RNA sequence: AACGAGGAAUUCCUAGUAAGCGCAAGUCAUCAGCUUGCGUUGAUUACGUCCCUGCCCUUUGUACACAC
């Protein structure tokens, strides 16, 4: 159900409704790890840190975001807080923040490295969903259900 | 030629505390007082280095440590200088332990050893002294710290041994217009000058030669009213 | 020359609005009485920290501002010149009698001085930064002081801080109230006079710091 | 001491100057500029103050003979103040200059 | 008691001045 | 009195420092060149510029 | 009848209902005009939907609030709110949009609260 | 007689929070010398760091690539 890229393009990475996360190579051709949940919910979407290192995706069913590391395929936590499920992630390339599309009508901004873990949330007119950021990493481009496209900051 | 002032009967100065942070003043700080109490039994008594030490021996302190004749002569020679009847300064008291005490310059301190002991034993417990008018009271124990309390516009420095001798005369002249100057000097008795180096930037000497607590205070004093000109 | 004609009725309202609000609408102004337009920030290095570049009607809007970390940047600074007005235990949780001294106070500053008491606060604000300051060292006893310089975001907040409480410790038992000794605070710290509270700590702790470097 | 206040307010005495401990006779504010008053006084000196700074003299403007108890400004020169004493001798003062002796 | 970063300085600060040292007695020779 | 504004380059990390005092890269503004470590004390974010009373010193550890 | 248009605005527990009719330009709140709010410094504060948007398009526009609920801080912000929304959900309906866009883009680039209320939702950490 | 905003020494607290204000109820425990709810007003300052004091973890990478 979603496909991303990561790290120069060797690592790439894919979201099933299997109730997996899997890596793969684009030199050997194989999985790394197949990264799961803890009772093997779906999943909508996929994104991923530009440093290879965390993992993350979103499910219609427990919408919860959960991480994994790239190295240990544990999962590290689960990210809640969003009522109905999160849609669509992404990872900025500079900031190294997470924003999150939900039915929530709320664009959370999670600054989960280095101590902060805080949660900030940017709430809209409808249910938001289909989340994308600049590769600048200073914007937030969304796409509501009432039709219109909704351009943040996520500093300010 | 100058006009003369509308009225010319003498008027009392402005009594200075802590609450007037903006006037130029003199502050001078007894620390390192040795002012503690302790209960005999049925009284409460003073501890000295004279009169009672073997009650200092089970307590572990040495008995040359509590010495508060030094802070008592000090205090009787700083206010009764002509300064504090020209109402330029005002004094504290910062203890060994801490308490730090606010003397206001119009007190009449009691003027033998004894009866200033019974003053102290009850200000330590009681936190001030009433005056006998039921005007203001006169032995405050204010807040720690001491720079906090201090006038704003501020000039710290010490008294000390090794530091360099300069004229009492010449550092308030080159002190500004504004800047009150405080003096933190050592009221305890034969030890290191450490006291409140913290608080001072710069130490200050008077003279090559050993000079006693009381004659520390009493010799800058009397430079301060040669240089304020009373 | 050439003209946009974008009005042609002329607007007549069935509820009367008075003219003092009908002329407000062409330039957005603080208090309806003072520009914010033409006020910049004199000295460098706190602008984005001190904004002014947003027009406010009136010092009370309360988003979100203290969730972030820097957020407290975007604040406009008679904004936060009233929010910080609660530095005691009697006027805490009463803003909109905060808003009403501050309105008295730019009504004085502006008597007195008459160029704008907004540019007079943003130059008071400005200046009684404490652009050096000092810190402890542990060094298991070796407490001596080193300094260290200071963030914007700090010089922001210290200046704010210290002005605010030389009007309330000058105004302690006095016969001026607040409104009088902010006004006589903040024209003395725009020039830099050394009479306020606010600029006699601004030399003072510098002073502290430049004498162990 | 004088004291400067809003008008339409007695209750927010705004501004209190201290002159000098002389009774201070008439007290006026400038025609063309609006920041600055002019005090005189039994001590037979005129004072300018600037609001700004009500606690020292911009310029102690001296000179005066006796009893200076009614000044006026001149519409066409800021700089030029007229000085009445009360003896006579119509000083008329400078205050672009040092100001303390008459043109 | 130190901190890598100030390790490496207190090593760079003492071989370089002794390898400036003994680059300015060798053009001493 | 010369004070010299100067931008931050990047606020520095995993480096011996008490709390309330963050080492920082910072630059002149005359120049885009010459960079030099001193100490912030106050919330420095990256790119702030800031005031500096004098240029010379090099900003040790705290210890 | 004629055309309507009714918004709804909230701040801590104060709501707002304004109902938004075409009309002779007259602005209404609890039967009273807006030149009457009685928090007196906060008057400004609920012109402010009208001073940014020009007072030309209130001109022929009518909008009627009531309010309950809250104190004196929290009713001012839900007036100010229901009256952004009133003319936003007007322009939508029977004037331009292009008109609405341009009214709701001089509503968020000064202040998001004026078209939507963000609940001060509790975080736990 | 005590008392003009409270000493040393300690404790708590990061946003609809601290703090201030009233109104209501008295829920099988507890509470009327009070307890519990519900509203109004509503800030400062960190939101970083392991330098100090603590507390815990790790010292075969084994969880599949690459890098290290």
């Amino acid at each position: 159900t979603a496909v991303q890229f990561a790290k120069r393009g060797q690592v790439m990475f894919s979201s099933s409704l299997d109730g997996t996360v899997r890596a793969w190579d684009l030199i050997r051709y194989r999985n790394f790890r197949t990264f799961t949940g803890t009772e093997r919910i779906q999943f909508n979407c996929l994104a991923v840190d530009p440093s290879g290192e965390v993992v993350c995706a979103g499910s219609l069913d427990n919408f919860d975001i959960h991480v994994w590391s790239v190295q240990t395929g544990q999962l590290l936590d689960a990210l809640s807080g969003h009522e109905g499920p999160v849609s669509c992630l992404s990872f900025s390339q500079e900031n190294s923040v997470l924003a999150s599309a939900s039915w929530d009508k709320t664009i959370r901004i999670w600054s989960i490295f280095g101590r902060s873990q805080q949660v900030e949330p940017i709430e809209v007119y409808s249910d938001v969903l289909a989340l994308s950021m600049r590769p600048d990493g200073k914007e937030v481009a969304v796409s509501t259900l009432k039709g219109q496209i909704s351009i943040f900051n996520i500093e300010d | 030629q100058k006009a003369l002032p509308a009225s010319l009967v003498p008027q009392a100065p402005p009594v200075l505390t802590s609450k007037d942070k903006i006037t130029k003043r003199m502050i001078v700080v007894l620390a390192m007082a040795s002012l503690e109490t302790h209960k005999i039994s049925d009284k409460y008594v003073l501890l000295n280095c004279d009169d009672h030490q073997g009650l200092l021996k089970k307590m572990g302190r040495d008995i040359s440590e509590a010495r508060p004749d030094i802070t008592h002569q000090c205090l009787l020679t700083l206010l009764d200088s002509p300064i504090n009847k020209a109402g330029k300064l005002q004094v504290y008291i910062q203890t060994s332990r801490g308490i730090l005490i606010e003397v206001n310059p119009t007190v009449r301190i009691p003027r033998t050893f004894k009866r200033f002991s019974g003053l102290m034993v009850q200000l330590l417990h009681k936190l001030s002294i009433r005056s006998v008018n039921s005007e203001e009271k006169l032995l405050k124990v204010i807040k720690n710290p001491i720079t906090d309390h201090l006038p704003t516009k501020c000039r710290k420095v010490t008294l000390s041994f090794d530091a360099p001798v300069i004229r009492v005369q010449d550092y308030i002249e080159k002190l500004d217009d504004d800047e009150s100057i405080c003096v933190f000097v050592g009221a305890m008795a034969r030890g290191k000058d450490n006291f409140a180096d913290e608080y001072v930037d710069e130490k200050v000497g008077l003279s090559n030669y050993p000079l006693s607590a009381s004659v520390a205070c009493s010799k800058f004093c009397h430079g301060a009213e040669d240089a304020w000109n009373i | 020359d050439f003209e946009v004609v974008e009005e042609f009725t002329p607007v007549v309202l069935a509820t009367p609005i008075p003219e003092e609000v009908q002329q407000a609408q062409t330039e957005i102004k603080l208090f309806n009485k003072w520009s914010f337009e033409e006020v910049e920030v004199k000295d460098a290095s706190l602008v984005d920290y001190v904004q002014v570049r947003q027009p406010i009607f009136v010092a009370h809007t309360a988003g979100r501002y203290a969730n972030k970390r820097f957020r407290k940047a975007q604040c406009p600074i008679i904004e936060r010149l009233t929010n910080s007005l609660m530095m005691n235990g009697r006027n805490n949780g009463k803003k909109l009698k905060a808003v009403r001294i501050i309105k008295h106070t730019l009504d004085i500053i502006n008597v007195l001085t008459d160029q704008n008491p907004i540019q007079v606060v943003v130059d008071a604000i400005t200046n009684t930064g404490p652009r050096e300051d000092t810190t402890r060292v542990g060094g298991g006893g070796a407490a001596r002081r080193q300094a260290v310089d200071v963030s914007p975001l700090r010089r922001v907040n210290q200046a704010i801080a210290l002005l605010t409480i030389g009007a309330r410790e000058a105004a302690f038992r006095n016969i001026k109230t607040i409104a009088e000794t902010l006004a006589e605070e903040l024209i003395n710290a725009a020039k830099g006079s050394s009479t306020s509270y606010a600029i006699k700590k601004k030399d003072e702790l510098e002073r502290v710091a430049k004498s162990n470097r | 001491l004088v004291s400067v206040y809003d008008s339409y307010n007695p209750r927010t005495i705004l501004l209190s100057i201290n002159a000098s401990t002389h009774p201070t006779h008439v007290t006026k504010f400038h025609t063309q500029d609006n920041k600055i008053l002019a005090t005189a006084s039994d001590d037979r000196v005129t004072r300018l103050w600037d609001i700004s700074n009500a606690y020292e003299p911009q310029l102690e403007l001296t000179g005066a003979t006796d009893y200076v108890r009614t000044l006026s400004f001149i519409p066409a020169a800021p700089h030029l103040v007229a000085t009445g004493s009360y003896d006579g001798l119509i000083r008329l003062y400078d205050t672009r200059s040092s100001g303390s002796t008459p043109i | 008691s130190l901190k890598a970063g100030e390790r490496l300085m207190e090593a760079l600060d003492l071989g370089i001045a002794e390898i400036e040292g003994l680059e300015a007695y060798n053009r001493d020779m | 009195t010369p004070v010299t504004l100067a931008k931050v380059i990047k606020v520095l990390g995993r480096t011996g420092s008490r709390g309330g005092v963050t080492q920082v890269r910072v630059e002149f503004l005359e120049d885009t060149s010459r960079t030099i470590v001193r100490n912030v004390k106050g919330p420095v974010r990256e790119n702030d510029i800031l005031v500096l009373m004098e240029s010379e010193r090099e900003a040790r550890r705290l210890r | 009848a004629v055309p309507s248009v009714q918004t709804f605005g909230k701040k801590k527990s104060a709501t707002a209902v304004a109902h938004v009719k075409a009309g002779k330009g007259l602005i209404k709140v609890n039967g009273s005009p807006i030149t009457l709010v009685e928090p007196e410094i906060l008057r400004f504060k609920v012109y402010e939907p009208l001073l940014l948007v020009g007072l030309d398009k209130f001109s022929n526009i009518d909008i009627r609030v009531r309010v309950t609920g809250g104190g004196h801080v929290s009713q001012v912000y839900a007036i100010r709110q229901a009256i952004a929304k009133g003319l936003v959900a007007y322009h939508q309906k029977y004037v331009d949009e292009q008109s609405k866009n341009e009214l709701k883009k001089a509503f968020t680039s000064y202040d998001r609260t004026l078209l939507i209320a963000d609940s001060r939702r509790p975080e736990p950490k």
